[PDB]
């Protein structure tokens, strides 16, 4: 977080993101037009793994964040408790994301890099090569499936249903006048409903109906606080879908990604050590003994053990967990649990 | 990231045409470079003028002007500043190195991130294949191992010894090589560059129509590449579209797109190393994809030491094709490279035991002894990548005993 | 004026009984016609008849040194006048100085040469003519003159200023490359082969020196004038004026209201140009001039800002050529001469050993070493270092 | 400044000519003399419902005389009246009083001499009419007869009688005969001593790059290379100014100049940003350089309507890397923002690069040598020795440039 410039981000983001073309004066602008320049990436002290458990250095990418302010009305409806649990997702997505990256990378090296692709090491380096290389491969397939999930089973998924009803709700507005009118009669009742006193008994009535029947999005939304409460179950079903709210998911969760980080960190400076095994190529990155070759081999077996073995581990309590919370509470863990054990 | 297209002989020429007019139909692009009327990026295939014209990046190699001739014709946004025109072949491509170095390096320094090469060329295709075979190693050589390269050989259906000497740089340089064979293509018929324009445009339909995911060819690829070693994919595609009887569900497809007949090379039981899938319509069911991946799953022989994952991209159709029904493209690395490579490896042999043509190759002592340790590196090569993809298919591959 | 208090007064006391009758929406929409017609009015005459634009424009081509052919041939007529002090100048000798270059120059064929005019600031005894002069673009027979107040053109003459002292230290370089190139034709190849070759060696070290000065000041000129002024202007006049000013009250589409009507009529125009109030333009151009002149480089903020070493710099060329114009006077010497030789080689050497270590090599690379090790902590002007 | 064209010999007159229509149709003077009245600027914006004003510099180079007619500052010089009679027809606003007519070097030389006062009366004339001069200019051929002689002789009168107060440029040809060494060395001699800055064109580079006339790209090039003079910017703005900052010393002197054909071809360079790079290409160089070639200085001409300036910034970033600068110049790539003239329709852009390079040391070793098989009253043979002598002064000094 503090080894580099915040500064910078910011201006790297905008020239990707909010970059525009201006045009002639009474051109109306686009909705997109005026929300692009709104949006502001700012790197924030509160890590999402922290965050996160409040609602129940670190690399840079654990703590940056992007906060969208809105013009009036269209704010009223994307409350700041909607945009917040936006805010997570992001938060959640770039890690994804960003690890996915670091998980490509890393494979282009290890399959093309000089010193990976040297054809001159021995038997057993060769191995070495090949078992790492088959472990990056399942690790880069579990990080693939994972987003998967996350992405396709979790945000489309729901998403489509609110695409829908907006479209109807749309079409139905389209068709309908601005302002109705109301009538009504003489209203001769008088003293018929006056009922002036304390009060009636009717109120009885009224307490013992209840109105928590309401479903099927008849025509579309029709109130705004269906509309508001539309977006606010959607928000919370990402939430909860999402591994981030138990705290045995959470847990399992970050000590993956954590895994995987220090992984592929691991492998980046693997590539310094495979030099001085091999003669070929030793002699050529010098430019600028058999018991000490012996000795880095020795070592990065017992590393390279000690990664693969920590893989399964992980990989064994993080399916044990989705399995018991997707058999309790939520429909979508479970068959993320048996795609996974069908694949392991 | 951009792409970069190279197309080199005859048959690669014809398969690049039928290409373009592919990736500029489903972009609406016009054959001046003149645009339809955004959401999609064409940028990663063409370049835009500050005139609005649409350009390929391609570069045109052949021997004779007339495949070129037919193919700008056909085709007038080609720019034409692009076109240039065995062993013989190899030795001629040493000669105009400078020239290609010169010109590949214009069309890396016009894009701005340069992502990966593509290759379009036929391993059979002669004094082309060479300049080809030239072009790869010049190529690997001057931009090292971080760019990739993606080679969409055409294999065959005198011949070996081009094919031995061709693979030989295919193996050493391609870092993903599709594997195509005119036997199955025309099988699948009952021309044939329109199944391998379809393929070649859909395997890249997730970066030019971006959606949540796979928005790079880095992660296409490493999904299907465990070891550098094997680098040789098979593809399949579903042909029954467009017709009445069409797949009803989605779910069809993943069941009905491992059919062996489907595949677009020769097959017995094969082992799958790897496996991504192309859905492409404007609206997927998820559901269906959930059941059939779990089927998928359940019915494909893994080998023992990959981790087992089916991936479904839900790729999305172009706004410029109308209302059209599902269609899908599968892609998958498998063992049964090992049926073909021996069948070349049987061939090459026969043919190498009886000296009938290598009269054409060796012109002198000289000559024979280049010839003869060339031969046998390329032979050498090609039985070490058999041997690996041998070595997979059992379970003690990752044993060191 | 009169014809719209016509109008309006046949609204407030004819269709109506004042403004106390009148109901409050009636009232607000009288307000509204009234806005929009008196500030269309505004704009047809501030962007009409004035052409505030073009003046703008013009304010920039002549302030910001944008027509450099002007300035050389001023510096060119008056390279005389302005060597003595400030207070020697004399009216009709700047008169006749700027005649003379509006002459030469291409300003003769400018349609409003008429309004340029020359002048001197401060007439100290210790200004010379080079630190007083200044370029006036008059503009006071226009209505303009009264929105842009007096502070924004003592900042347009702070501006210029700097810019002056910028380009006199350009072409004095060309001066200086000229006098030198001249003095090798005609003394140094005709000199004695004894000697020719010392004098050789030192010539060309004096005339690589200077091209080092040269580069230097062409980069810092042209990192002004197409990052600073162009930019500042295309994003703060061009874009706010004639592009829209797209805001959160423009992005409402009102027209889901029915609204068939249209007010106050079809006869007023709609002009390609924002409707801009009278403290609006002031503003704009306010921020406009504030932008160049506070800019990244030109603030105030090793405890020293950039201005400084700029300067610093600029100082460092002064001796160099001042200095050097002591090393032409002593080789014509030496070329006239053919004891004595002896003593002017000596000269020439202490001369050139002067120039070399001293100004070029103890100051010029330690200031500019200094300097660009300054920008490198900046994001904006790290591009600027690698080539400055 | 004013600035004053010289042209010796067929090849000078073939190229002047074109030169000066060029000019002609930038700045949109009629081949009779007549003006063409000044088309509204475009950048001038003006609020919209929804004659003799100029803001260029075209007198710089044409007389304007009181009828509004404009003439150019030309000097026709040669010995065949043929080309002179085309050039005058095409243009019949050159100046009549201005031509003055008439293969061994010596003898065109010794001609030079005997009639010198006749073509010294004609450059004063001509200067007469100039206030304020700045600079001659010449295009003629290093080699082919008459240009060599005359030219030469004409350096020599022009560089000792006005004291040599003003530069003197040389549009130059280098040819592509027994005698046409002894020319090449002969003149080049003259050039080393008098000429203040030479631009080297060779035949053979550049019927490379047109089978990509021959004396249209010189046109091209010499007539963009004043460009910043005709439209005034920011910049330079004189002749002094833009020499100045590519001649570190007087030695030093030899530009070539790098042109980018695909000025109307329709697959024409996408941006500033594109074309920064294919300028430094050496495949459209007009001198053959090869790949240990070092840069002493740079310049590169870009003539467009408001030209992206983002573009420009990041293409001068990314080719300051790939120039190989020599050791003891600073890294400095210098892009200048030319004005396109409104009268020209075409909307594409136009990029000149001009250099001084090191690539000179093979060019001068060619010609030295082919000067010396060659050589194996006495005056003459002491003025070859003497013309290899000075060049053989800047071949050295050009392989020690190479050196802190």
């Amino acid at each position: 977080k503090l080894k580099i410039s915040v500064s910078r981000l910011q201006k790297q983001y905008d020239d990707i993101f909010k970059e525009k073309i201006e045009n002639k004066v009474g051109v109306r602008p686009s909705v997109y037009d005026v929300l692009k320049k709104n949006q502001k990436l700012s790197v924030t002290s509160e890590s999402l793994y922290k965050v996160v458990e409040e609602l129940m250095d670190e690399p840079t990418i654990t703590s940056v964040d992007l906060t969208i302010p809105l013009p009036f009305p269209l704010n009223l409806v994307l409350n700041q408790q909607l945009s917040y649990q936006y805010e997570i997702m992001f938060k959640l997505l770039i890690n994804i994301k960003f690890i996915s990256k670091y998980n490509s990378s890393n494979w282009q090296e290890m399959n093309y890099s000089k010193i990976w692709t040297n054809s001159h090491f021995n038997s057993s380096v060769k191995k070495w090569i090949l078992r790492c290389r088959v472990l990056h491969s399942r690790i880069c397939s579990f990080i693939h499936e994972l987003e998967n999930y996350i992405v396709h089973d979790v945000i489309e998924h729901n998403f489509e249903e609110i695409k829908n009803l907006i479209h109807t709700t749309a079409t139905n507005l389209a068709t309908s006048e601005l302002g109705s009118d109301i009538n009504d009669e003489g209203d001769n009742i008088f003293n018929g409903s006056l009922i002036r006193g304390t009060f009636n008994n009717n109120s009885i009535f009224d307490s013992k109906v209840h109105k928590h029947r309401t479903t099927t999005y008849v025509e579309g939304i029709s109130t705004v606080e269906q509309l508001i409460q539309k977006f606010l179950d959607y928000s919370s079903t990402l939430l909860n879908d999402s591994l981030l709210t138990r705290e045995e998911s959470l847990r399992q969760l970050r000590k993956m990604l954590d895994f995987i980080f220090h992984f592929n960190n691991y492998i980046v400076q693997v590539k310094k050590v495979l030099v001085l095994l091999n003669h070929e190529l030793f002699n050529e990155y010098s430019k600028e003994d058999q018991e000490s070759i012996d000795k880095r081999f020795a070592n990065l077996s017992d590393t390279f053990l000690m990664q693969y073995e920590k893989f399964g581990e992980n990989l064994v309590t993080f399916l044990a967990t989705i399995k018991q919370v997707g058999e309790r509470e939520n429909q979508g863990l479970l068959e993320l649990s048996n795609r996974l054990e069908l694949c392991f | 990231g951009e792409t970069i297209t190279l197309q080199v002989g005859q048959c690669g020429n014809q398969v690049g045409l039928q290409y373009w007019q592919q990736l500029a139909t489903e972009h609406g692009i016009q054959s001046d470079g003149s645009s339809t009327p955004r959401n999609d990026h064409p940028e990663l295939f063409f370049t835009l003028s500050d005139s609005n014209t649409y350009t390929p990046r391609s570069i045109l190699i052949d021997m004779e002007p007339s495949v070129i001739a037919k193919s700008t014709s056909a085709l007038p946004m080609f720019n034409p500043r692009n076109v240039h025109l065995w062993i013989n072949g190899y030795k001629y491509g040493t000669e105009e190195e400078e020239t290609l170095l010169n010109l590949i390096d214009r069309e890396v320094d016009k894009c701005d991130n340069l992502s990966n090469f593509q290759l379009f060329h036929s391993v059979a295709g002669g004094t082309g294949s060479g300049v080809g075979s030239k072009m790869l190693e010049v190529i690997s050589d001057r931009y090292g191992h971080k760019k990739l390269l993606n080679t969409f050989s055409i294999f065959p259906s005198v011949q070996p010894y081009n094919t031995i000497l061709t693979l030989k740089r295919l193996i050493d340089y391609s870092d993903a090589t599709f594997v195509f064979h005119n036997d199955s293509l025309n099988r699948i018929e009952n021309g044939a560059n329109k199944l391998i324009a379809l393929v070649s445009a859909s395997v890249s339909n997730p970066l030019r129509f971006p959606g949540y995911m796979y928005s790079s060819m880095e992660s296409i690829v490493s999904n299907l590449i465990p070891t550098p070693d094997l680098k040789f994919l098979t593809s399949s595609i579903a042909p029954f579209s467009t017709q009445k009887h069409n797949y009803l569900n989605e779910y069809d497809m993943l069941l009905e797109l491992s059919n062996d007949r489907y595949k677009t090379n020769r097959v017995g039981d094969t082992s799958y190393i790897s496996m991504l899938n192309y859905l492409i319509g404007d609206n997927l069911d998820q559901r269906e994809i959930r059941k059939g991946i779990l089927k998928s799953q359940q019915r494909i022989s893994f080998v023992p030491w990959v981790a087992r994952s089916v991936l479904v991209v839900h790729g999305k159709k172009s706004p410029y094709l109308k209302n059209t029904n599902l269609e899908g493209i599968q892609v998958t690395n498998n063992t049964s490279m090992i049926d073909v490579f021996t069948k070349i490896l049987k061939q090459f042999d026969l043919l190498i035991k009886r000296k009938a043509y290598l009269n054409r190759y060796y012109s002198s002592v000289e000559e024979e002894n280049e010839v003869m340790e060339m031969f046998n590196e390329s032979r050498e090569s090609v039985k070490s990548i058999i041997d690996e993809y041998k070595a997979c298919k059992e379970i003690t591959y990752l044993d060191d005993d | 004026v009169n014809q719209y208090n016509v109008k309006y007064s046949a609204i407030l006391f004819n269709n109506h009984q004042g403004l106390a009758s009148m109901t409050t929406n009636e009232m607000i929409k009288l307000i509204d016609s009234q806005y929009n017609e008196i500030l269309t009015f505004l704009t047809q005459i501030i962007q009409g008849n004035n052409k505030l634009f073009t003046h703008v424009y013009n304010f920039k081509r002549f302030y910001f040194m944008e027509t450099n052919d002007f300035i050389d041939a001023i510096m060119v007529k008056g390279k005389d006048v302005f060597n003595e002090s400030s207070v020697n100048i004399s009216s009709t000798y700047l008169r006749k100085v700027l005649q003379d270059a509006i002459q030469i120059s291409s300003v003769k064929n400018f349609e409003y040469v008429d309004r340029l005019d020359s002048r001197v600031l401060n007439p100290q005894h210790g200004n010379l003519g080079w630190e007083s002069f200044t370029i006036e673009y008059k503009i006071d027979d226009l209505p303009m003159s009264y929105l842009f107040e007096g502070h924004q053109h003592l900042q347009y003459l702070k501006m210029f200023h700097f810019l002056w002292k910028l380009r006199q230290l350009n072409n004095l370089l060309n001066w200086h490359f000229e006098m030198f190139n001249e003095l090798n034709h005609n003394v140094v190849t005709k000199l004695s082969s004894r000697n020719r070759r010392p004098l050789a060696k030192s010539l060309s070290i004096i005339t690589s020196i200077r091209f080092h000065f040269t580069q230097f000041l062409n980069e810092l000129i042209a990192y002004l004038s197409y990052d600073v002024i162009e930019e500042n202007f295309q994003q703060h006049i061009v874009r706010k004026l004639f592009y829209n000013k797209n805001d959160q009250d423009l992005l409402l589409n009102k027209s889901f209201m029915n609204l068939s009507e249209i007010d106050p009529n079809n006869d007023l125009p709609k002009f390609n140009v924002n409707l801009l109030t009278i403290d609006e333009l002031v503003e704009l151009h306010g921020t406009y001039i504030d932008s160049i002149i506070n800019s990244s480089l030109l603030n105030e903020k090793t405890n020293i800002s950039y201005i400084d070493q700029i300067f610093n710099i600029l100082q460092t060329i002064f001796n160099f050529i001042n200095t050097s114009q002591e090393f032409y006077s002593l080789v014509c010497t030496f070329g006239l001469l053919v004891q004595d030789q002896e003593d002017l080689e000596f000269q020439l050497h202490k001369i050139k050993r002067k120039i070399y270590k001293d100004i070029y090599q103890h100051d010029y690379k330690r200031q500019l070493n200094d300097l660009k090790n300054d920008l490198n902590r900046d994001y904006n002007l790290k591009d600027l270092s690698k080539l400055l």
